[PDB]
């Protein structure tokens, strides 16, 4: 009865998403072509023939990515109208999403969330995958931001989106889309998740005992991370925390409102049957700044609040003792007007296995969500790449010719300037 | 006489998904990429 | 010791071009296949092979009376090819032609059986006369085909000892030999402003103009005489994937054949088609038997075919692996049946006849293993994509597909006796278990400690364990009700094979180190090691229901029976061209069926009755 | 589904683009009779960017061929790959330019554009969704630099909001062979650089170079020196038409490509290419196949890459590989060759892999490279025009047909113009 | 892991180099193809130090081949081993260098060492952790002398901490096969004494006394000679490829047996050489081995050990043995030959052992001596070059191309000042 929509926009979400998609259809015991052989109900929608469909929107302008997807193993399973494909791409520009692209799209993409909202008895908010880097990922995520807080007032926004890497990039016009969204997705959103691709290569490297990542290695692993922030409103267990509470209780201030995520235990095959999984080694390892999942370092800043996600046969006297020893250290610091931080939510369900995937077997997993004042130092990093390239003027003649005016790029260093400004305003102990 | 039953995708070689094989071979390394401080690589 | 008799070969080398020739005498066939060269009767059905060549052959050339027959093979880069000399009659090698490094391309026979005719490879490029009666005769080696595309396709004159001529990928020349001076003098002829890519070359009777078949679909008619191209191929309606195989009669015409698979009858100029007709896969080879009355089209996906020109009705005669032989199995309780998979097809055989019955393909992917269940309901095979499938026994549907099953894909499967449990194995190391349900199909455990691939899973009889052989060296009895390993076997060796004694009691391993070794489950200890061969690997092995006798099968295209408790051979049976990968003696012991890599499936009786 | 539109003029643009033709035919298996036989159905999914499909299941590719004398239309016609053509897209004259540039862009150039854009025009409304436009010609010519920049500037006068891909043989000191070369040179790049988004030029001596000693050939004929030419002009937009891990169209490169609006003077490369020698020795990996794109002996035009800083550059890649082997080295190199980019653009490289690798590989990159160097290459062609102007020669022929001499002056002013941005930012 | 780059430069190393790569691929199992074809899982565990992999499992060396004349790289390529190279490390020139040391240092060799670095930079930034370099050539002629030195100059300045094994066949006094022999010697040693971390001398007329004496060959020709070198050459780094009790790298050896910058030229050896007929008539010990170690016939250079004192003695064991007769046996011979041993250091030897021995044979050694008296092997050269340098004979195609006169003083004031070196640390 509790129910979540899921949206896709860009390529990465439309990606992600497919090693997302995945992993919801062997946990309930779903056929990929749709059909078992109400636990479901927050991730599938039942009809009259026995058939189950995913209540997720995929939209990309261009029709190469879903293209793969409506012919490939998933053609039975996704609604048919809920592929929506453009013509042409938006090609590293964020105005080709925005005012030219984005806008004859955008009513039929409005349409479908509409339709697919009036059949949820119960509606809790929305998850958006998408990249902060694209053309689309950030051109066709700012309007629909834009236009989705008019309609839906005060449903919760939880965004889980590709951070830019401080040295490993793609594009070539990066740190100029990176800072047009946030001047979007600053007031229209109210809890940000980030992660990178980096950080993902060498987890899979030191822990996963594999030598060449692809992306297929890096988008299941972000596919596990939802199934647990997701897994109270699933499953039952000892106390539950639902979407509504944990986006209150990480945005202290209006303003800051950008946490990160882990995962653990991230542990091999080989490697997992020696070391024995035990709840103060798995929180031990969250904590770890080398099992960060963003590119940053966790000492330089001060956590705000955190988040504790737990799965699997777990009790919580051993959780109460392993957040005792966190919190006698030395290592993590917190900020001074926050003196209890720690949140505890604990599910019975044990994590799955998919056929395919090159995780273990575990008994228990946990994921963490913290508000860490050491994000600043990353966006400090991308700001520098902003004013030096601006200095020239470079690149600036693709975004003019297709619909904003030059004024925007001041306004939006504006916007991160006074950002950047309020993190060292509230780290500071009183 | 023959009767013959026919796959109705054609895949290609190119788009298998796994892991992808080493250019050397499995039992020795010909370029010795080791884990990072020690150790071997799965395969 | 004695020789293991054979009963039938089945098995053509379909790639080469003219692969299939007819043996003037009209009684018999010979083609290619594999390292050595068959011969087939075509009434009686007779076999006689020729034993001889370093690699696999890749050209072929028959004289007019047949007295002398010649066949090139490949090699590797930098090292000289083999041509050998043979006769009909008692199949005798002569004297070996070692000049042309790498590949030799084409063959040819003189009309009166003086001179033969040679093309080197993409390597050499060069041309090399030989005469019969010195056994050892060079004339000269101008190179062929100067500069511009190499030439492919040598054939000699009709009438006259003297002229030559070389086609290839626009190059066409005319040599003419001198007999006092012993030289060849090249002379190109001029195609005005066509280029064209030829594959095949027929020649008239009367020696006025020869044909060419091009990739463009147009047929090429030229007159070495005024040295000049004199027509050209169709205007419309042109073959698709150009012209493969070219033949042309003694009265007049031409018979095509296209590599789509289109075969026509056409006379120039025109070259419309009268009378037509769609043969299976790449016509590559075109042979005439006896005035044309009756002939033989030799396609590349091995079926030859039987085709009669009063009415053009086709008669499929063999079929075979085009790609190299994976895996055999028989079923449970029967052996008039089995079934053998290769690349992008698997196929269902009848013992006694030879006769094929069922055809499932699965394009452009690798079928490793293949293994039935115990009702027969189902045929389990594995794939190369990560995939495991199973298929239907009579119409061949897809029951199920199992998706990323493993990471480098699937090697060798395992069924268990009541129908409920499949075990895998991969080239990544897991050994993993599949549940199978009536709609569902699930993963129980995953047991990783082999860092290689898993050659061959063997059974017990009781359901109770396991034993996996891989090419680590590690060999592995797992205990299948608990999910974990008791006993490791180690070993300087790739193993290739493993299969238990009927009392269960002793496992013997084999692989690259050419030791048959007996070990025990107990405590993985070696007792006795014997040498199968001394030369080349053994790679199938296999013990019957009894436990007295055990067969081998490897690279030295050696078939071997060997006793349990001696350790002795007691029979040997040659007659493979390519290298051994499965063997399975029959339920009841009536055949021993042999595979091999180049094609060729062999069936062998069996000596004893135990 | 998005076409793209083929222009095909000149003598050289004709040779190479009916053999640009023979590539893109094989690798979605098209056969020389028109039909379609291939193994895989992915090549089919896009089949329409390159072809119009036609009655009885026959493809046409959609290219017009346009040449002011019919001496090399009945060689394309009478080749291997020339019997799929459409028989309407032979658009020809009667008499040839003869070198000059004045021919082709007045009075023989003047008079069959009125059927040349006639037919263009016609096979833009077959288009669904247009995506561009691409042209082959050689500069220092008469008919393609002399009529194929009198195409540039009709097109752009209909079809403003659309992108350009001429791809150009510039003339080369060393391997020149007409002695008119300076003049039709200078009057193509006063039109190139004005209305045209990305130029990639090629040169003759370089494709030379890359036959001795890389594939080590003794005889580098004609007829194998334009596929090099014709497979780095196939990987250009191998994924507008094949899937991948991160896919790349035309305009998604002129994005990260051109900082400023007349700074696109590209460099284009050819990765795995090694001899039949050195074949079975030679580890066909990732970090193989990244030494060989960034050096300066496989680079298609008469430039020394060190002599100059780089601005931007792609990597377009093919082939089943990891994203991080392809991220790590090419994070290295900007920071090994540190001083070879430059120190205000951040990240100058993109990386773009496809799931599809050609036929007969296993893996493919290609290489485009917008670099300072390339003043170097117009360099020569502005010292060669102010010897030959000085003394007023060859001027007759150029004077007899419609010019007067201001344009001259005029074009070597924006020659020097062009080369002075460059200098600027180096 | 540790890797090691190889180079032949000169004719002497080609031939020599050529037979070095046919020995190592008989103990890995590898045809003159480049596919595996072994016994035991020992020979390709560690195979990268010498080799590279190609697609397909062919094993291709890590050499690089260079001569001036191209007569002699076609002489290769048609060996036994020829095929197993590849065809992008060979760079020749087109000239010959006459035997002159400016023609292969300045003059003609000038040109080459632009492309020659180009693809030995090539296969090190593909390497993962270089150990060092390998290079084979001589101090007789003109193309590998003046070359040799040039080689070695420009690669330590691109890879400073690095170590170099130079195997260098020195001249020999009866066996003078060139008349600027004298001449071409002394202006290489200007280099090698400067920077070369490890030179092996070896000497012509050693190789023939051993050849008549000890394996009592009626015709030692240069295929056999060129066997004994090569058996010393893969004794050495046996330690970096196959497991042993007492390991000992390369960078080991480097201190172990240099004390002082400048005294690095050591005299190899081998152990189990026996004839034909004496092969029943003796008994496999490592008793018998120490006792063949210190045979004045067994060095492989014509300075007799009583004519000076050792320094620093190594000798590496190959095969099966226990470790107490190893170590007892290089405790008994110091105490026996108290006197040539130096006294200012104690315990002189260092030891090896490993435990793959070669094919063939149950147990084998090699060994590695380092003395005062090899100043015999260097003051006959200062010698022969002094009398010829009084009249300036030979003089006018050396000074013609760019070095002059007092070059020659340059280097021969060097040859003075280390022989004095051996002599004052002697007493
Ligand atoms: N981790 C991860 N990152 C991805 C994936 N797909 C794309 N990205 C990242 O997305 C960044 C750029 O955004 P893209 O998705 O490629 O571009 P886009 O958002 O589709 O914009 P357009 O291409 O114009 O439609 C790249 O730098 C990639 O690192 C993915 O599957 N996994
Ligand atoms: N590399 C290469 N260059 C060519 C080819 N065809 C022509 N050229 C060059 O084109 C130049 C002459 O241009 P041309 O074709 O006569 O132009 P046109 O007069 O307008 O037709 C010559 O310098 C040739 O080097 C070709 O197939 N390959
Ligand atoms: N061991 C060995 N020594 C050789 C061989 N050929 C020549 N030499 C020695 O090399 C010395 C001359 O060196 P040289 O060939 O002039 O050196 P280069 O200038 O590099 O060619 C002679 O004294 C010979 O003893 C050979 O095949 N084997
Ligand atoms: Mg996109």
């Amino acid at each position: 009865m509790r129910e979540c929509i899921s949206i896709h926009v860009g390529q990465a979400g439309v990606q992600i998403g497919n090693a997302c998609w995945e992993l919801y259809c062997l946990e309930h015991g779903i056929q990929p072509d749709g059909q078992m052989p109400d636990s479901f109900n927050t991730f599938f929608s039942e009809t009259g023939a026995g058939k189950h469909v995913p209540r997720a929107v995929f939209v990309d302008l261009e029709p190469t990515v879903i293209d793969e997807v409506r012919t490939g193993t998933y053609r039975q399973l996704f609604h048919p109208e809920q592929l929506i494909t453009g013509k042409e791409d938006a090609a590293n520009n964020y105005a080709r999403g925005h005012y030219t692209i984005g806008k004859e799209i955008i009513d039929l993409v409005l349409d479908r969330i509409r339709k697919l909202a009036d059949q949820c008895t119960g509606l809790q908010g929305f998850l958006v995958f998408h990249s902060f880097g694209g053309g689309t990922g950030s051109g066709f995520t700012s309007l629909l931001m834009e236009r989705l807080s008019v309609d839906y007032g005060k449903k919760s926004k939880l965004e889980f989106s590709i951070y830019p890497a401080p040295q490993v990039s793609t594009a070539v016009v990066e740190p100029y889309n990176s800072i047009l969204t946030t001047h979007t997705t600053l007031e229209h959103s109210d809890c940000a998740f980030m992660v990178d691709n980096e950080a993902i290569y060498d987890i899979c490297r030191r822990n996963l005992d594999i030598e060449r990542p692809t992306y297929t290695n890096l988008n299941r692993l972000i596919g596990q991370i939802v199934s647990s922030i997701t897994a109270s409103l699933r499953f039952d267990g000892a106390l539950n925390v639902d979407l509504t509470e944990f986006q209150t209780n990480l945005v202290p201030y209006p303003r800051i409102h950008f946490p990160l995520a882990t995962y653990a235990p991230v542990i091999s095959a080989e490697k997992a049957y020696h070391e024995q999984l035990s709840v103060a080694e798995i929180t031990n390892a969250c904590f770890e700044p080398a099992n960060q999942m963003v590119k940053c370092d966790p000492r330089h800043g001060k956590y705000m609040a955190c988040c504790l996600l737990y799965r699997g046969d777990v009790v919580p006297k051993d959780v109460n003792a392993a957040i005792a020893t966190i919190k006698t250290k030395r290592t993590i610091q917190f900020v001074d007007w926050c003196p209890t931080g720690f949140k505890v939510g604990i599910n019975y369900q044990p994590p799955t296995v998919v056929p395919g995937g090159d995780l273990a077997k575990v008994q228990r997993a946990v994921c963490m969500l913290s508000n860490t004042t050491a994000i600043a130092e990353a966006w400090a990093r991308l700001d520098h790449k902003f004013d030096l390239m601006y200095a020239k003027r470079a690149f600036v003649h693709w975004y003019v010719g297709e619909g904003m005016e030059e004024g925007e790029f001041s306004e939006a260093r504006e916007d991160m300037a006074a950002l950047e400004k309020d993190y060292e305003e509230v780290g500071v102990d009183s | 006489n023959i009767r013959h039953w026919i796959n109705p995708k054609k895949e290609s070689i190119h788009s298998i998904q796994g892991s992808i094989v080493s250019p050397h071979t499995a039992a020795t390394n010909g370029g010795y990429s080791r884990k990072k401080d020690g150790g071997f690589f799965s395969t | 010791v004695a020789e293991l008799e054979l009963d039938a070969v089945i098995g053509f080398n379909g790639h080469v071009p003219t692969g299939l020739k007819c043996h003037p005498d009209q009684e018999h066939m010979i083609y290619p296949l594999g390292c050595t060269v068959l011969i087939q009767a075509i009434n009686t059905k007779e076999q006689n092979f020729l034993q001889g060549h370093g690699n696999n052959v890749s050209c072929l050339a028959i004289s007019r009376s047949g007295e002398y027959i010649a066949s090139g093979q490949v090699t590797f880069m930098g090292f000289k090819a083999d041509i050998i000399l043979w006769d009909y009659k008692n199949r005798e090698l002569l004297a070996r032609l070692s000049l042309h490094k790498g590949k030799i391309e084409a063959l040819a026979f003189s009309p009166n059986d003086l001179y033969l005719v040679s093309l080197g490879g993409p390597d050499d490029g060069s041309v090399v006369v030989w005469s019969i009666a010195k056994r050892d005769a060079i004339c000269g080696s101008p190179a062929a085909g100067l500069n511009v595309g190499n030439a492919t396709n040598v054939i000699f004159s009709r009438c006259r000892d003297e002229m030559f001529m070389t086609a290839g990928n626009g190059t066409i020349r005319v040599w003419e030999l001198d007999l006092p001076n012993r030289k060849i003098w090249p002379t190109e002829c001029q195609t005005g402003q066509l280029k064209r890519i030829v594959m095949s070359i027929g020649v008239d009777d009367d020696d006025s103009f020869f044909y060419l078949g091009t990739t463009t679909g147009d047929i090429l008619k030229m007159n070495p005489r005024t040295k000049l191209l004199t027509d050209v191929g169709p205007a419309k309606d042109k073959f698709s994937l150009g012209v493969s195989a070219i033949r042309c009669l003694k009265m007049g015409g031409l018979l095509v054949g296209s590599g789509a698979g289109l075969l026509v009858f056409c006379k120039s100029p025109g070259y419309k088609p009268i009378k037509k007709i769609q043969l299976q896969g790449g016509i590559t080879s075109i042979t005439l038997r006896g005035e044309g009355h009756q002939f033989l089209v030799g396609t590349e996906e091995s079926h030859i075919y039987r085709v009669s020109f009063t009415d053009f009705k086709e008669t499929l005669i063999a079929t075979c692996h085009f790609d190299a032989v994976e895996d055999i199995v028989f079923p449970f309780g029967t052996a008039e049946l089995f079934a053998t998979c290769a690349k992008k097809d698997i196929r269902v055989w009848h013992t006694s006849s030879n006769r094929e019955l069922l055809r499932i393909t699965v394009p452009n992917m690798t079928c490793h293993g293949i293994d039935f269940m115990r009702d027969g309901k189902s045929i389990i095979s594995a794939w190369n994509d990560g995939k495991i499938r199973a298929f239907a026994p009579e119409t061949g549907r897809l029951m199920y597909v199992i998706n990323n099953a493993h990471r480098i894909g699937v090697t060798a499967i395992a069924t268990t006796s009541d129908c409920k449990r499949v075990i895998s194995g991969g080239g990544e190391g897991e050994v993993r278990v599949w549940q199978i349900g009536c709609q569902t199909q699930k993963l129980e455990e995953a047991l990783k400690e082999h860092k290689s691939s898993v050659s061959c899973i063997r059974v017990k009889r009781n359901n109770e364990e396991c034993v996996t052989a891989s090419t680590d060296g590690t060999c592995i009895i797992w205990d299948l009700v608990r999910l974990r390993r008791n006993q490791m076997i180690l070993a300087n060796t790739l193993f290739q094979c493993v299969c238990y004694h009927p009392e269960e009691f002793q496992i013997i391993t084999s692989g690259t180190d050419r030791k048959i070794a007996y070990w025990e489950v107990f405590d993985g200890t070696v007792i006795r090691e014997l040498e199968g061969s001394l030369s080349g690997s053994i790679n199938g092995m296999d013990i019957t229901q009894e436990g007295v006798h055990f067969v081998t099968g490897g690279n030295d295209h050696l078939v071997k029976v060997w006793d349990y408790n001696e350790g002795e051979v007691t029979h040997v049976g040659v007659g493979h061209s390519g290298n051994i990968t499965r063997i399975r003696i029959s339920p009841g012991n009536q055949y021993i069926v042999s595979v091999s890599a180049d094609g060729a499936i062999l069936r062998w009786k069996y000596p004893y009755t135990s | 589904m998005r076409e793209i539109v083929h222009l095909q003029a000149g003598q050289c643009g004709n040779q190479i683009g009916a053999k640009f033709w023979e590539v893109i035919s094989d690798e979605h298996g098209i056969d020389p009779t028109g039909t379609y036989h291939g193994d895989s159905d992915l090549q089919l999914e896009r089949i329409n960017v390159y072809y119009n499909e036609a009655t009885g299941g026959k493809y046409v590719p959609r290219a017009v061929l346009v040449d002011l004398e019919p001496g090399t239309m009945d060689s394309v016609r009478s080749g291997p790959f020339g019997q799929i053509f459409r028989p309407d897209n032979f658009v020809f004259g009667q008499s040839g330019a003869g070198n000059n540039w004045a021919k082709g862009h007045y009075t023989e150039g003047a008079e069959l554009v009125d059927s040349v854009l006639d037919v263009v025009r016609k096979e833009a409304e077959s288009c669904d969704c247009l995506q561009g436009f691409q042209l082959t010609h050689s500069l220092g010519g008469g008919t393609g630099s002399g009529m194929g920049t009198l195409l540039i500037s009709k097109i752009r006068e209909e079809y403003p909001d659309r992108i350009m891909n001429t791809f150009s043989v510039v003339p080369s000191p060393k391997v020149s062979d007409t002695v008119v070369e300076p003049y039709n040179a200078t009057l193509s790049v006063h039109q190139l650089v004005e209305n045209t988004d990305e130029t990639y030029c090629i040169d003759n001596e370089a494709l030379y170079d890359i036959c001795f000693r890389t594939l080590k050939l003794t005889t580098p004929t004609y007829g194998d020196l334009n596929h090099l030419v014709s497979a780095t002009m196939s990987g250009v937009t191998t994924c507008l038409r094949f899937p991948g891990q991160l896919n790349a169209d035309l305009r998604k490169l002129a994005v990260n490509m051109v900082p400023f609006p007349r700074l696109h003077f590209f460099m284009p490369g050819f990765a795995p290419l090694t001899s039949r020698g050195s074949q079975q020795y030679r580890a066909l990996t990732v970090p193989e196949l990244t030494q060989q794109m960034f050096d300066a002996k496989n680079m298609m035009a008469a430039c020394d890459p060190r002599h100059g800083r780089y601005l931007t550059v792609a990597a377009v890649f093919r082939g089943r590989m990891s994203m991080k082997e392809v991220d790590e080295q090419m994070l290295n190199v900007q920071n090994k060759n540190s001083s070879y980019f430059v120190e205000w653009i951040p990240n100058n490289v993109k990386t773009a892999v496809c799931d599809i690798p050609p036929r007969g590989l296993k893996m493919s990159a290609t290489f485009i490279g917008n670099s300072t160097a390339i003043q170097e290459l117009f360099k020569r062609i502005s010292e060669q025009f102010t010897a030959m102007f000085r003394r007023k020669a060859f001027l007759h022929w150029y004077t007899g047909e419609g010019m007067d001499e201001m344009e001259f002056t005029e074009a070597e002013s924006n020659m020097n113009d062009l080369v002075s941005e460059y200098q600027q930012y180096q």
